[PDB]
């Protein structure tokens, strides 16, 4: 796997 | 040159995001090789959230000694702080490893672990005192002694025992349950009022080892927690409060640790923040007190 931004 | 006056310049031009995004380009860019080897990409809870290999804690194990952290040391400011995610299922253990071997006293989270209907961080912690944990891979137990809830945040007390070496810690663990993901929180007054919390408990003495502070990347909560505790230390030992610049006390922070502050709006707050805590640093005591009753707690 995921992306925080 | 002067916060307060370079805060109402931006404020009233409107140019917030245009002075956030000057921080972002000149960001310093180091290597994060361990981080992405192909081992560790389980450790990670984000791929695009890494840290440095400069900066980032080992671990004492000479299977892996990885682990989603980094030692921010501000050299000026004489404090050290540890920035790591919030732990997954599988580095709960690593997470506590780490805490032992660093001698750190203090805990401070900046999330809750379910947030927006979506898992964030792993519950690491026991949320009754009967049901201790016990991370079977380090040899650590772990047990909840007490916890003193508020309004607004949550103070426990842990106790944190390594089973090989029989010994035994008191760890404090300061948990701010009201702030969302990529926001602020309610007010300057709530934020500091937490703040000198973790100052009074003797946490962030230099007798102990680094404090840990997570959220669920590590990296925007976090770093404002962090900027803001350090930009009030320099005005308290430089003797001229008006030369500290806060922007480049961030590009300072962010020469350890990846996007130390993620909004336009985060930033704002940093400068707010310290603006308001300036005023107890100065020599005002009645301000702590006035941030109590406006943090309403009760």
């Amino acid at each position: 796997t995921d992306y925080y931004r | 040159m002067e916060m307060e006056k370079e805060f109402e310049q931006i404020d009233k031009s409107g140019s917030w995001a245009a002075i956030y995004q000057d921080i972002r380009h000149e960001a310093s860019d180091f290597p994060c090789r361990v981080a992405k080897l192909p081992k560790n990409k389980n450790r990670n809870r984000y791929r695009d959230v890494s840290p440095f290999d400069h900066s980032r804690i080992k671990l004492h194990q000479e299977d892996n000694d990885y682990i989603n952290a980094s030692l921010i040391k501000m050299e000026e400011a004489q404090r050290s702080y540890i920035l790591t995610q919030g732990p997954l299922p599988n580095t709960c253990g690593h997470f506590w490893e780490m805490v032992w071997e660093q001698k750190s006293r203090g805990v401070v989270m900046l999330n809750r672990v379910m947030e927006k209907g979506s898992l964030k961080c792993a519950q690491y912690w026991p949320q009754k005192e009967e049901k201790e944990m016990i991370f079977e891979d380090t040899n650590l137990k772990l047990t909840l002694i007490s916890e003193d809830i508020k309004s607004y945040y949550t103070v426990r007390q842990l106790e944190l025992e390594n089973l090989t070496t029989q010994e035994t810690r008191e760890i404090l663990h300061f948990h701010y349950t009201t702030w969302p993901d990529f926001g602020v929180p309610e007010s300057p007054a709530s934020f500091l009022n937490f703040l000198f919390k973790v100052r009074e408990s003797g946490s962030l003495s230099p007798e102990h080892g680094p404090v840990v502070v997570h959220a669920s990347a590590g990296i925007g909560r976090s770093g404002t927690f962090c900027l803001a505790d350090t930009c009030l230390l320099l005005m308290d030992k430089r003797k001229d409060p008006s030369s500290v610049d806060i922007k480049k006390v961030l590009l300072e922070m962010r020469k350890f640790r990846m996007g130390l502050i993620q909004t336009a709006d985060q930033l704002r707050f940093s400068y707010l923040a310290v603006i308001e805590g300036a005023k107890f640093i100065m020599g005002d005591s009645s301000v702590q007190d006035q941030w109590k009753e406006l943090s309403h707690e009760d």
